[PDB]
């Protein structure tokens, strides 16, 4: 039954990304590398956007007891060099491959959240005045 | 919504207040623990005066807005059904784990590690008994 | 100990020209003028106004925001009623009327500082208006043939749908032009009787 | 003779955005401990006197019902995240709130909020493009409907 | 006026060791320390990352008094 | 002819429609989207879009003029041309009347994050040129570009096929002057505490 429940949720969504900070760290690194041709005012804006993507793995390690200071510096070095499949192990603190441990997350969760977080961000940044009527 | 008369504590003043809030409530029944424990004079909202040393009766009559002390009441409902003698003893024992947890928080220990530290320690104590 | 003088009528809030009332009326409009300065244009921004029914509504158009806002200044109501002239008699220019009328008062402060009477200021704009209206006839380059073709409607409808929700102007143009072409009847060589109606198109939305 | 706002003034300009940023941080900092399966739980006491404890951030935000418009926007996207998908309800608000924090020093340097919005829009188009590349869906890789699972 | 113009070149040529100015040193060290911050780590990567980004305040301040946009120059300066 | 029930956005709704016979003057635009607030402005954008179709009728509905800051700058040079042409004290109000049109391109640059010191001198040199001839030539279409991409400066608005309708622009000037005329004509008001 434990093996059926794992393949059941994996069959419902055929679009899967590697979890455990793997995919989250690659997106933050690529946006910093692409920013060289994005140079100008748009460079510093995207460079902070890639830094804003680091809060997702941060709070996961802080709430689980891990030290977010050391694990984020070791993950960035292990991910940038060699294989890009190196994530963060949720059981014992260490660098490792979550794609090898077969811990996966569907991409439709991250794609719909990234579009919703950015859309909600543009709505708030565009409001210079707020008037609240009583009633 | 309703910013006035609204209090919030996250990650700073909550860890210290949750231990002191449960310590003041548990300190009420510490003197009543055991057969030699001392009674108390309880007054129902209808005006009836009762005297008993039972921790369940004392905690059940408590109607309070303290968010941490409500967790002591929610467990006391299950204590009478499962056992019934774990009323005063567990609350004092649970508060003892909280006082030792506050000393570890001041040392920089993660709270979930304290939760997992007491869970693994409880499993070892069962094998010894 | 300090007496009172200058108000002979009744207890009220009184304003006189010796206190710079013409500047106070412009400064009161300037409070709501900056809101419309950031509205018009495709890069414009949206403002949040909570309705009296407990519902949050956000929109770019100023003609809708001026109705939901509580304005106690009667000098602003002159521009609010002027905004209704843009919303009712026409289908565009609600954001532009607040920027132009607000700036005409700002540039008028330079004439007030020089000591020029308000009548010559009004007479100056009236003579300058006839100079501008005469040029607007010569500012026209092309003219729409009013063929009512689907491709011809996409030229006029696209800039009107613009300056709101930028980036969707290409998709929304095909939806509006298809509905307008269905309402427009098929006729030729008759320009006397109007045809299109605004209420003939009902828009629906479903989550 | 009718007052809609009952004479309540409100500030305007770029300073109002910073006030909305602090509202997003207050909602974020509450949802920071709730991220993850081992994350902390929030205890909410409603004026109805019913006290509930839930890990899922949706129900947490549904009971609060923040009137603030910028904070309610994070609640609206959280309810749609739990409905159309069901996963990432807490992470979508934290990511949106932290993105508001990175735009706070941009306003202090004089950068307009428009190019800040267009700067992130271009980054998402490049981010989603990399997500499709990092995603693994294999057919001709010598897997099957079974051997893969 | 010639003696004042000579002293500018003479003092420049007096030192046989020179480096390009106008923001070349501050921008070049920013790129070198970004790759070096990952090669060390041990909680010191955040300090090196901030130390490298702190060198860009000198060219950014010069752009303020130059009427040019500091966000355009400094960002393109790092990319070149 | 046809009455059916179709699924719109996930819910079953009864559609009332037709094909050819029994010509109807009423049409319906169906919209779909996840965000509730975005669908409110789209319906209001269509209402403003169909209301401009009403302005396509006999009273000069086909005439057009370049927008996005193209016409507002070119009118400044024409108004200042009439300032020196018209003698008398009106020269002070005529010159300030052309300066009042500088707010339209300025707000388009402020809302776009563009520098105010950039777009303004670029539009001046674009609409003021010296042509070796009697007829002024080349680009009169230079507006305020949306930017956020591409290269530099401004460009002809005809590339994106964007323009302002004459019925909107000509009628807005008359409303803007009469709105400012009322405020400038009132030197005193009397109100009460509300």
């Amino acid at each position: 039954h434990d093996a059926i429940m794992i393949v059941k949720r994996a069959l419902q969504n055929k679009l899967i990304v590697a979890g455990g900070g793997a995919t989250e760290m690659e997106v933050s690194k690529c946006l910093r590398d692409y920013s060289k041709t994005i140079a100008g005012k748009q460079q510093m804006i995207i460079n902070a956007f890639a830094k804003a993507l680091e809060v997702i793995p941060r709070q996961l390690c802080e709430n689980a007891g891990f030290d977010a200071i050391e694990i984020l510096n070791k993950l960035r070095l292990a991910h940038s060099k060699g294989e890009k499949w190196y994530g963060v192990v949720f059981e014992t603190e260490n660098i490792g491959d979550n794609f090898a441990k077969f811990v996966w997350e569907p991409a439709l969760v991250k794609i719909n959240a990234l579009n919703s977080a950015t859309e909600a961000t543009n709505l708030i940044l565009s409001v210079d005045e707020t008037i609240t009527n009583k009633g | 919504k309703d910013q006035g008369n609204k209090k919030r504590q996250h990650g700073l003043e909550a860890k210290k207040s949750h231990i002191l809030a449960a310590r003041s409530v548990a300190s009420i029944i510490k003197t009543s623990l055991g057969p030699r424990g001392l009674d108390k004079i309880l007054i129902s909202p209808d005006g009836e005066i009762t005297i008993t040393n039972d921790g369940a009766t004392i905690l059940s009559q408590m109607e309070l807005d303290n968010e941490i002390a409500k967790l002591l009441v929610q467990l006391s409902k299950s204590q009478d059904d499962e056992i019934g003698d774990g009323t005063t003893g567990v609350v004092v024992l649970a508060s003892a784990l909280l006082d030792q947890a506050l000393e570890l928080i001041q040392k920089g220990i993660h709270p979930i590690k304290i939760a997992n530290g007491f869970d693994e320690a409880a499993k070892l104590a069962i094998s010894k008994l | 100990q300090n007496p009172n003088a200058g108000l002979f009528k009744q207890g009220y809030n009184s304003y006189s020209n010796a206190d710079g009332q013409i500047i106070k009326s412009i400064a009161a409009i300037r409070e709501l003028h900056q809101m419309c300065l950031t509205s018009m244009g495709p890069c414009g921004r949206n403002k949040i106004i909570v309705n009296h029914l407990g519902k949050i509504i956000i929109t770019n158009d100023a003609a809708t925001m001026l109705r939901e806002l509580d304005i106690v200044h009667p000098a602003v109501k002159v521009l609010v009623m002027a905004t209704e002239q843009q919303k009712i008699d026409m289908g565009d220019g609600t954001n532009l009327v607040m920027i132009l009328a607000g700036e005409l008062l700002n540039v008028s402060e330079k004439l007030i500082s020089m000591g020029l009477s308000a009548v010559e200021i009004i007479q100056g704009y009236n003579m300058a208006r006839k100079f501008t209206l005469k040029e607007l006839d010569e500012m026209v380059v092309g003219e729409i043939t009013d063929k009512n073709d689907k491709n011809e409607l996409l030229k006029m409808i696209k800039p009107v749908i613009s300056s709101k929700k930028y980036g969707s102007e290409d998709i929304l143009s095909e939806l509006v032009s298809e509905a307008v072409s269905h309402v427009l009847p098929v006729a030729q060589q008759a320009g006397e009787i109007p045809y299109f109606n605004v209420d003939s198109i009902r828009v629906v939305k479903i989550m | 003779i009718v007052v809609l706002k009952e004479g309540t003034d409100a500030s305007q300009g770029k300073g109002q955005i910073i006030s909305n940023i602090n509202a997003c941080v207050a909602v974020q900092e509450a949802l920071k401990p709730t991220l993850g399966p081992l994350g902390s739980d929030i205890l909410i006491v409603t004026s109805n006197q019913k006290t509930t404890i839930s890990n899922d951030g949706a129900t947490i935000l549904k009971l609060l019902d923040v009137v603030h418009p910028a904070a309610k926007t994070l609640v609206d996207i959280s309810r749609a995240q739990d409905a159309e998908v069901g996963d990432g309800t807490t992470s979508v608000t934290i990511l949106a709130g932290e993105l508001m924090k990175e735009a706070k020093p941009f306003l202090e340097e004089g950068i307009s909020s428009h190019l800040i919005m267009k700067g992130y829009r271009k980054a998402v188009s490049l981010a989603v493009e990399k997500i499709n590349e990092l995603a693994v869906d294999i057919t001709s890789e010598k897997s099957s409907g079974r051997e893969l699972l | 006026s010639l003696h004042d113009s000579l002293s500018v070149v003479k003092r420049t040529l007096e030192s046989g060791n020179v480096v390009p100015g106008g923001g070349c040193v501050e921008a070049a060290l920013n790129i070198y320390l970004d790759n070096f911050a990952t090669t060390v780590g041990s909680r010191e990567q955040l300090a090196i990352a901030e130390f490298a980004a702190a060198l860009l305040i000198i060219p950014k301040t010069l752009a303020v008094n130059a009427a040019k946009d500091s966000s355009e120059l400094v960002a393109k300066l790092r990319s070149y | 002819e046809t009455v059916k029930t179709m699924e719109i956005g996930g819910d079953r709704v009864t559609v009332f429609k037709q094909e050819q016979g029994e010509i109807s003057r009423t049409s319906t635009i169906i919209l779909r989207g996840a965000t509730q607030n975005n669908l409110d402005d789209i319906e209001r954008a269509i209402d403003d879009g169909v209301a401009a179709v009403k302005g396509l009728m006999k009273p000069s509905g086909g005439k057009l003029l370049p927008g996005a800051g193209a016409t507002e700058i070119e009118l400044i040079s024409r108004i200042t041309k009439y300032g020196e042409r018209t003698p008398g004290l009106l020269q002070l109000a005529i010159k300030q009347f052309a300066v009042a049109f500088e707010v339209v391109p300025r707000t388009l640059a402020e809302t776009a994050g563009l520098d105010v010191n950039e777009v303004l001198p670029n539009l001046y040199a674009a609409h003021n040129v010296t042509e070796p001839g009697a007829v002024k030539t080349d680009h009169l279409y230079k507006g305020v570009d949306i930017d956020g991409e591409s290269d530099e400066g401004v460009k002809d608005i005809r590339e994106e096929n964007i323009y302002d309708m004459l019925a909107t622009k000509k009628f807005a000037i008359n409303v803007a002057t009469e709105a400012a005329t009322t405020v400038l004509s009132i030197d005193q008001i009397i109100m009460a505490k509300k």
